[PDB]
């Protein structure tokens, strides 16, 4: 059985602005199976207000997920997205590099 | 969504009949054709989903999808083809949309026609005359009674397998005086040649 | 093995009365239907099952329900019934839905007849007619005659018996009944059948011929009220015997 | 206009984690989920709203009905999967299934199913016949080839049915589907040069970078095309800096029909 681990990417919706809201995604892809657990990070900590889209196929029959969660960047908020899939021994966490 | 097919075709035996079935549907997914013996039950016949001719015995299938067409071919007709034929579309939604159905019936061939009127033995049990028309060749067609109190039945085709003879009749039966079997089928145009045995 | 089964073949029905068709398969297929005939138009879906566990209504759901019971089972019921329901019920099965190809595989059919008042239903007087003299003279053939009688509604089975057997072949019997009073919506019915046998065989006088009419009508808990006896379900016969 | 398809997906799991469906199933025009259904909702759902807008409920009831059904046959056929390959514990099913319009007009159509994630079974609707990749499906080839009405059946819903769907959706979605929202795009430095672009619908997009004017596919490294979250995507694109020579380096990004070059000074 060949199990596929997930590629994690963090990025904001618009180009990042100190002071100006946005939005932080975690996108989440080319993993199989399917089951999969997504948080988004400020400062280490679990942030609460996440929302998702449903699973999503691919063709090559992986799965992906975006996670976002609205937010305002500033200079000293570090923001990271933890990933966990059967393929990892420890959860992943990928920050956002901006 | 519509399906559309003749009520009713008769062909002689040993020949060969096209039943059409034309249909209006919201998309399509294949066309049935089925067999329904009078009483009994509906049998699949044929499937087609592409354009073109299947073969399955006696009986061919064939469809245009462009047209919204297809006919069921039998050939080598027997007079165990007598039924009715159910054309069934299936739409965009896998809905079956069935046609109402031809009716098909086969004339025998008659080989050495006899045609007579012949009276039955009364019965001790029943107030009726009865009368039996038989043996007549295909193309006779029998009327019903003008009569109210005259009943006639339509022609029926009996085979006595044994001797491979296959023979018509229609009966007629009325409890009135007047009632004689040389007038009971009078309303009937029937062969110069019938045979009225004396009364 | 048995394909769908489903019951009752006949019944009676008065107006306001309930009824449940069973059906069965054995086919270990997934999905069941249940349908009605009517003349001069195509079959009409009343309910289907797509799997187990799972029904809706077809095009027809307005005055039954249905009860997709098991696997195997899937009954139609009637709450109660409507002359309108008076039609001719068909179960039918399949190995799934929502492919393309796959046929459907349909049970007997059950004949039902609803009535407003069960005073219209009759059995049939059943008449037997010995052949004619000169039948046999001119085709050394004899041909007998059953006629079934004055019955409503229309559902019964004629059989000819030979010598204690029943026999088909060289019998030839109406496809439809004969309404006696065609201008009349519930006209009784007559039904005609021929058997046609050698005349050497009618003239062996140890021969024996009967005709036989089962007729589906009421059972015990239908109300009778009616001065002539109780049109129940029965067997109703007339014999001959072969004439040296 | 452009090229569009259709998609249905289907993922069965044998033995899943407590409240985790055996069963999903997903339609797509192009990247837009278009339809759900699970083994826990048991009902077939929009996951668009030019979908519910333009679909009555009975469609959405119809169809529910034959998912319930098609939601069973998956179990079975998995079961059956499981069993010959002798498989314990949770394996995957998927079956994927739809059509492509294409610009020049003309249409592509496809069929195949997966087990744990992997090819397992492809149709050709031309040939029609099934592709097995091992002896296992190399029995489910046998008896599904064995009904040829099958076959014809489904090379006619790809190559008939499957378009006229599409064509029926796109219209729904139109004002979705067939818009341009051009890109923004600029290049930084972080030595390597990136080419970053965002604000871009539909997703496909080419971005590459030329040195001399020269493509340099080796030496270029190709960002995902990603969803924004606000109906829009970005990418990016990045080479690296020869610093022993002086180089005339230039962005390049094709969209929908635009070209727009990026020249570094
Ligand atoms: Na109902």
């Amino acid at each position: 059985m060949i199990q596929r681990t997930p590629k994690i990417q963090v990025y904001s919706r618009h180009p990042a602005e100190n002071g100006k809201s946005n939005f932080l995604n975690c996108y989440v892809s080319g993993f199989h199976p399917s089951d999969i657990e997504v948080d988004l990070l400020k400062n280490g900590e679990r942030i609460e207000k996440v929302e998702h889209s449903d699973l999503s196929f691919s063709k090559d029959w992986s799965f992906y997920l975006l996670y976002y969660t609205e937010f305002t960047p500033t200079e000293k908020d570090e923001y990271a997205c933890r990933v966990n899939h059967v393929t990892l021994s420890q959860p992943k966490i990928v920050k956002w590099d901006r | 969504q519509n399906i559309d097919q003749p009520t009713e075709m008769t062909a002689t035996e040993g020949a060969i009949v096209q039943i059409n079935c034309t249909y209006q549907t919201s998309g399509f997914n294949g066309l049935f054709w089925y067999q329904q013996h009078a009483g009994e039950a509906p049998t699949f016949l044929s499937y087609n989903v592409l354009d073109g001719l299947e073969e399955k015995g006696r009986f061919s299938s064939f469809l245009s999808r462009s047209k919204g067409y297809s006919y069921l071919l039998l050939k080598e007709l027997q007079m165990k083809d007598s039924a009715s034929y159910l054309c069934a579309v299936k739409d965009s939604n896998y809905q079956l949309i069935w046609g109402a159905g031809t009716k098909l019936i086969i004339k025998p061939d008659i080989q050495n026609p006899d045609p007579a009127v012949y009276q039955l033995r009364d019965s001790k049990s029943s107030d009726k005359s009865v009368c039996l028309f038989t043996d007549f060749d295909s193309q006779t067609n029998v009327s019903q009674s003008k009569d109210s109190d005259v009943y006639i039945t339509d022609k029926c085709v009996l085979d006595m397998r044994s001797m491979d003879f296959k023979s018509n009749s229609a009966v007629a039966w009325s409890n009135k005086s007047d009632f004689a079997c040389a007038n009971a089928f009078n309303n009937s145009i029937i062969p110069e040649d019938t045979f009225f045995p004396s009364p | 093995n048995a394909g769908v089964t489903q019951t009752p073949k006949f019944q009676v029905l008065k107006t306001g009365q309930s009824m449940t068709l069973q059906c069965a398969q054995d086919m270990n297929h997934n999905s069941m239907y249940w349908y009605r005939q009517d003349p001069g138009m195509g079959l009409r879906l009343i309910y289907y099952s797509a799997s187990e566990g799972t029904t809706d209504k077809g095009e027809v759901p307005n005055g039954y329900n249905v009860s997709r019971l098991n696997k195997r089972e899937f009954s139609l019921r009637l709450e109660s019934a409507a002359p309108s329901q008076t039609s001719v019920y068909f179960c039918a099965s399949s190995v799934w839905t929502g492919e393309g190809s796959g046929e459907l595989f349909f049970g007997e059919g059950s004949r039902l007849t609803v009535l407003e008042d069960l005073k219209n239903v009759f059995p049939p007087e059943v008449a037997v007619f010995e052949p004619s003299e000169a039948e046999i003279s001119h085709t050394q053939k004899a041909t007998l005659v059953c006629l079934a009688t004055g019955f409503y509604p229309d559902h019964v089975e004629l059989s000819w018996w030979v010598n204690g057997k029943e026999v088909h072949s060289g019998v030839c019997t109406d496809p439809q009944p004969l309404k006696e009073q065609p201008a009349l919506n519930d006209s009784r019915y007559a039904l005609s059948s021929r058997l046609r046998v050698s005349a050497t065989f009618w003239q062996n006088p140890r021969n024996h011929f009967r005709c036989q009419v089962q007729f589906y009508g009421l059972s015990e808990n239908d109300e009778w009220t009616q001065d002539r006896a109780k049109p129940v379900t029965q067997i109703v016969s007339a014999e001959a015997w072969g004439r040296a | 206009m452009r090229t569009h398809s259709l998609r249905y997906f289907r993922l069965g799991v044998s033995d899943p984690i407590h409240g985790v469906p055996e069963f999903i199933s997903v339609g797509y025009v192009d990247s837009h989920p278009i339809t759900t259904y699970d083994s826990v909702t048991r009902q077939k759902e929009p996951r668009a709203p030019w979908m519910a807008e333009n679909l009555a409920p009975d469609h959405w009831e119809r169809y529910t009905q034959l998912l319930r059904g098609w939601q069973q046959m998956f179990k079975v056929e998995l079961k059956r999967l499981q069993r010959h390959y002798n498989h314990s514990g949770s394996h995957t099913y998927q079956r994927m299934i739809g059509c492509e319009l294409l610009e020049d007009g003309s249409t592509t159509g496809f069929l195949q199913y997966a087990y744990d994630g992997q090819d397992f079974l492809i149709f050709n609707k031309d040939t029609l016949s099934w592709l097995a990749v091992d002896n296992v499906a190399h029995t489910i080839k046998q008896a599904w080839e064995a009904n040829q009405h099958e076959l014809l059946y489904q090379k006619n819903w790809l190559e008939e049915e499957c378009i006229a769907w599409l064509k029926r959706f796109l219209e729904y979605g139109k004002d979705t589907l067939q818009r341009t929202e051009p890109p923004l795009v600029r290049v930084n430095r972080k030595t390597a040069l990136f080419c970053k672009a965002h604000g871009f619908y539909p997703p496909e997009i080419y971005m590459t970078w030329m040195k001399n004017g020269e493509e340099i596919v080796q030496e270029i490294d190709y960002g995902d095309i990603l969803p924004s979250g606000d109906g829009t995507y970005q990418a990016w694109a990045s080479i690296e800096l020869d610093p022993q020579s002086s180089n005339l380096y230039s962005c390049h990004v094709e969209h929908s029909g635009v070209h727009m070059v990026l020249q570094v000074p």
